[PDB]
């Protein structure tokens, strides 16, 4: 149960730090670093949340399946959700990269407000997202 | 008539953890307690109204949709209402830590009608608001 969280939690903490929008971090923007590491930890928490559903459906033996063809594909789409969430995440800092470029390396603030504020829509979105699976991973489990 | 009330009190509530506080309870309290595991997800590897924006009593407005449009862009549940709720308490507790606070009013008027009109009607879907407490009440 705490791992495929635990990656989460690497995500975000990386994240945090970027959220922080530091000269430090807006130098490193500019590279390709930020957004590989993202995808890792991201390839990562989807990794140990996909090994941790396969652990369930093992020791999962009340097997109720009228229901089950829609238990499951309905958590098989709300870790498409997180997922999604992470790639969108990477994407917003792929998209402020490409836009500095266009700017030869300089950076407004009307920029940096805006990437910040869909930073914390993700952030929230992120953590709400798998507020609704670990719930839902435990009507699985229970 | 649910929503205006459900705002109220968890706006009140967020007001209190930081030194601070301004003008079916079941519901109130799950709500409260859910923003709280939440909360303790975010503050814990991240930090509070520090990943912030530029909050003008001009921008608010702006910041408060853009943040609300992407928080639901890709569909609604339960996780991002908390969410929701939080981003709309984060409003209110980097108002008065940058001077500024009847925008509270306004934030709380604008996340009433945005349950009244734009959520109200995935609420009764999945079981109106005694779903959320029966799905995160025992825990």
């Amino acid at each position: 149960g705490q791992r495929w969280e635990l990656a989460l939690g690497r995500f975000l903490e990386y994240l945090s730090w970027v959220s922080t929008l530091s000269e430090q971090v807006q130098e490193e923007l500019l590279s390709s670093q930020v957004t590989q590491e993202l995808r890792a930890l991201m390839d990562e928490t989807m990794k140990e949340l996909k090994a941790y559903k396969s652990e369930l459906e093992e020791q999962l033996t009340p097997v109720a399946e009228e229901t089950r063809a829609r238990l499951s594909k309905e958590l098989q789409a709300a870790q498409a959700r997180l997922g999604a969430d992470m790639e969108d995440v990477r994407g917003r800092l792929v998209q402020y990269r490409g836009e500095v470029q266009a700017m030869l390396g300089q950076s407004t603030e009307e920029l940096r407000v805006r990437l910040a504020s869909h930073l914390i829509a993700l952030q929230l979105r992120l953590i709400g997202d798998a507020f609704d699976l670990q719930k839902r991973l435990a009507v699985y489990q229970a | 008539y649910d929503n205006r009330e459900i705002v109220m009190k968890y706006i009140h509530y967020k007001l209190s953890q930081r030194g601070y506080e301004w003008d079916s309870e079941v519901v109130h309290l799950t709500l409260r307690q859910a923003g709280d595991d939440f909360s303790r997800r975010y503050r814990r590897d991240f930090a509070e109204m520090s990943s912030q924006l530029h909050l003008t009593p001009f921008t608010a407005r702006g910041r408060f949709a853009t943040v609300v449009e992407e928080l639901f862009r890709d569909g609604v549940n339960w996780g991002r209402i908390v969410a929701f709720f939080e981003f709309g308490g984060v409003m209110c507790v980097e108002s008065v830590n940058r001077e500024m606070s009847p925008l509270v009013d306004n934030i709380a008027l604008w996340m009433t009608e945005y349950l009244n009109r734009h959520l109200h009607t995935w609420i009764q879907d999945n079981g109106g608001w005694d779903a959320f407490v029966e799905l995160y009440g025992p825990s």
